[PDB]
């Protein structure tokens, strides 16, 4: 491999460097027409978030069968805390793109995204109640990645790269001038935040194959897909 | 299908 | 009051406080009907929520919570912390769950129930890990803890600040057993990314667990007390 | 409230 020859400094760069770019969306709302924002938005930064797999240091070592299913399994968390981070400057709100920042009320458009949106809000209180960091950021990312689906369906591998992201998010820390005990509260505090992260991603699938039995948008063939492999 | 071709190129 | 205890304090507390290996009312005479087998995990499981909500007024900080807010932790963790427990019995027994010490399964009995086979593979690999890991049982009952204490803190003030002022100590606990156990300071931090990173695969099997029994409800058994859990996830 | 009672014991 090469993941592992990667020191924290450059593993961080390395990260930064891949990060997508922030997409804008299209153009009062309605069921459907946010519906259809929201659905060109998450088809449009899910092929960019593909890309910046391909860029996760170690994701390519992995082969195209085990890549397919660690994207399937955590793209909607991967989509989530990316949400999640741009409205951290943001407090009560969320910005699925800097023409589209929204609230819970807005949310109430959608029959049965507000109870999702409220936690997304309160992950992006939480990441700035933390102060959390784009290096830590980025690093929480990937993670979610390589994590998420290790456990169903080269083991040793992700476990190691996993483990060398974990040596990362403790330098990061290191840096900042944090304690040994203020380190380790840290890395805990961050990582217990991906087990909500996993359960808004859940709830947020249960949300999406009830609008495609709903029928009431036509989703993306992509979208679609990875949606199916949730079943 | 798709997810293939994506990762692919 | 919680705050004051000691790593080895916070071990021997958690350690006082597990709760006992139940028995199922298994028969070896009526080899397996759908209806037979989920009734034999549902009164299994009812009478298993009974002594882990004894068991969570046992845990450090627990008690300092109020109402409402205890409801609230139990609600959202119960599956999480009965399906790690599940999992944490079944370490010895490779590619078997054991529910009860009468009561061992595979993943070919876990058949029998429409949709549970998934489940099962999930719960194996989990405990596969445990068993890869070496998990101990002083971190066991710390996750075990950390999961009552954290799957429910971001679904609610100041009484957050509190639960993680004790799940901190949780932390400090975790460390202070590793490095016991002359890990490095380096393993040590590894180690607690990798069995905290387990959690978030734990709360996934819940999820897909908890829309499961959504499923045989409207199916047509199940406790009253079950129910009453399972309409706090609604559906 | 089953889970009320038993934690009010
Ligand atoms: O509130 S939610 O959970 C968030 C999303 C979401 C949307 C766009 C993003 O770029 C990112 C996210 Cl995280 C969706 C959603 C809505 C409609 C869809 O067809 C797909 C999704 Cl992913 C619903
Ligand atoms: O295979 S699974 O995920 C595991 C359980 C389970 C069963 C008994 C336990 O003591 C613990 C668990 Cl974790 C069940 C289950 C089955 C039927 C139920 O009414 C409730 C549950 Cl929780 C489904």
């Amino acid at each position: 491999s090469l993941a592992l020859s990667l020191t924290a400094d450059q593993m961080v760069s390395a990260l930064l460097d891949a990060e997508p770019p922030i997409l804008y969306s299209e153009y009062p709302f309605s069921e459907a027409s946010m519906m259809g924002l929201l659905t060109n938005l998450a088809d449009r930064e899910l092929v960019h978030m593909i890309n910046w797999a391909k860029r996760v240091p170690g994701f390519v070592d992995l082969t195209l069968h085990d890549q397919v299913h660690l994207l399937e399994c955590a793209w909607l968390e991967i989509l989530m805390i990316g949400l999640v981070w741009r409205s951290m400057e943001h407090p009560g709100k969320l910005l699925f793109a800097p023409n589209l920042l929204l609230d819970r009320n807005q949310g109430k458009c959608v029959e049965g995204m507000v109870e999702i949106f409220d936690m997304l809000l309160a992950t992006s209180s939480r990441f700035r109640m933390m102060n959390l960091q784009g290096e830590e950021f980025v690093c929480l990312k990937s993670i979610i990645l390589l994590n998420s689906g290790v456990y169903t369906f080269e083991k040793d591998h992700i476990h190691r790269v996993l483990d060398k992201i974990t040596d990362t998010l403790i330098h990061l820390m290191a840096k900042a001038g944090l304690t040994l005990q203020q380190q380790h509260q840290r890395l805990a505090q961050l990582l217990l935040i991906l087990s909500h992260i996993r359960h808004m991603s859940n709830k947020g699938m249960e949300h999406l194959y009830s609008m495609k039995c709903k029928n009431v948008v036509p989703l993306s063939d992509l979208l679609l897909e990875m949606l199916d492999a949730h079943r | 299908k798709i997810l293939h071709r994506l990762l692919q190129d």
